[PDB]
């Protein structure tokens, strides 16, 4: 079994009050089943969309979660991954 | 220059969870085309790419059918694996396929590709000579076998040398726009103070397609490989891929370090350093 | 353009 490498970004620099995208990657993972949201403040954001499933030269899979948003000061956001190779949730701050 | 098509399959079985899931993917270089999902409401053949749309109902028919059918024989050919390493019928297990062409700037076969693992490990594999096999395990050697007695890598031949690369010159005409355009990458190199003795200087790339590129960290004109944070290659959402590459540098030293780049869109490579 | 007619492992 393969841990998921997690990065947390936007689809564009980011600018407070203009409409982006968050992206939280996953990949390197093994075997395919996982459990990603996206969290804004600590809350589950609803209707994430994601890629569809595939894999890398060596075997491991990979798969982009991603929302529109619009970035401000005051809000934080993350993404939150689970995985039969993690006792707990892994939670991976987005760093503006 | 050259391209590649390429499918990506995954089978996955489920024990008291119903039947192994079955998903296809279709690539054209860096560019995902076509999927299928067994567990879909209405499984189908369906478009990622907008020139595939153009295509008519007989093509996504016949593809929807051998994906259906597909979803069938990985079925079986799980069960076999199964009992080929002795597993119980109680884990869940994994089948991965990739096949596929690479052809030149002429259209020609450069080569052929068909390739699985099972459990995230190498399986079997076609040759380059697309006529014999290498097996991981006395378990790939009875698939060898029945693939000998059957002769399917003249099937694999055949597929790769013809329908292959006819249809990924077809799709690379109907998405020359798109397919035969490298964008490059837009760059910059941010400064990140550690302290007063450290500092990061980080080269960016953004916007760039197709993925392949090189980001190198140069000191006194000598790569620091070794000390370079590279981050994997990422998708942004929009086609086109991102990438970062890090050093600590000694404060005062950051006019010593100097980042490269070299992508298919650029006129020529570029250099680059912090500009305070 | 998928390869049809694929044999079982
Ligand atoms: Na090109």
């Amino acid at each position: 079994q393969r841990t998921p490498k997690i990065q947390v970004y936007s689809r564009h620099p980011a600018e407070n009050g203009k409409s982006n995208f968050l992206n939280c990657y996953v990949s390197g993972f093994h075997p395919s089943d996982i459990e990603v949201d996206l969290l804004k403040n600590g809350e589950r954001i609803e209707k994430v969309e994601h890629s569809d499933l595939s894999f890398s030269k060596d075997w491991s899979f990979y798969l982009l979660y991603y929302t529109e948003f619009t970035p401000t000061e005051k809000d934080e956001y993350a993404c939150r991954v689970n995985h039969v190779t993690l006792s707990q949730p892994k939670i991976v701050k987005w760093d503006r | 220059g050259s391209h590649s098509m390429r499918y990506f399959y995954t089978a996955m079985s489920r024990p008291g969870r119903g039947e192994p899931r079955f998903i296809a993917v279709g690539y054209v270089d860096d560019t995902q085309f076509v999927r299928f999902d067994s567990d879909a409401a209405s499984p189908r053949m369906a478009p990622r790419a907008p020139w595939i749309e153009q295509e008519g109902p007989e093509y996504w028919d016949r593809n929807t059918q051998i994906s259906k059918t597909n979803t069938q024989t990985y079925r079986e050919s799980l069960r076999n694996l199964r009992g080929y390493y002795n597993q119980s019928e109680a884990g869940s297990h994994i089948i991965q396929r990739m096949y596929g062409c690479d052809v030149g700037p002429d259209g020609r076969l450069l080569r052929g590709y068909d390739q699985s693992a099972y459990d995230g490990k190498d399986y079997i594999a076609l040759n380059e000579d697309l006529s014999s096999w290498t097996a991981a395990d006395t378990a790939a050697q009875i698939t060898q076998r029945k693939w000998e007695a059957a002769r399917e890598a003249e099937q694999l031949r055949a597929y790769l040398e013809g329908l292959c690369v006819e249809w990924l010159r077809r799709y690379l005409e109907n998405g020359k726009e798109t397919l035969q355009r490298a964008d490059p990458p837009k760059t910059h190199v941010t400064h990140h103070p550690i302290s007063d003795h450290e500092a990061t200087l980080r080269c960016w790339a953004l916007g760039f397609y197709p993925a392949e590129i090189t980001l190198t960290w140069q000191r006194d004109g000598e790569d620091q490989t070794q000390d370079t944070e590279l981050v994997e290659t990422r998708p942004a959402g929009d086609r086109t891929f991102q990438k970062w590459a890090a050093v600590v540098v000694p404060s005062g030293e950051e006019q010593r370090y100097t980042c490269h780049v070299q992508h298919e869109g650029l006129p020529k490579p570029l250099t680059l350093r912090w500009e305070p | 353009e998928l390869r049809a007619r694929q044999e079982c492992y």
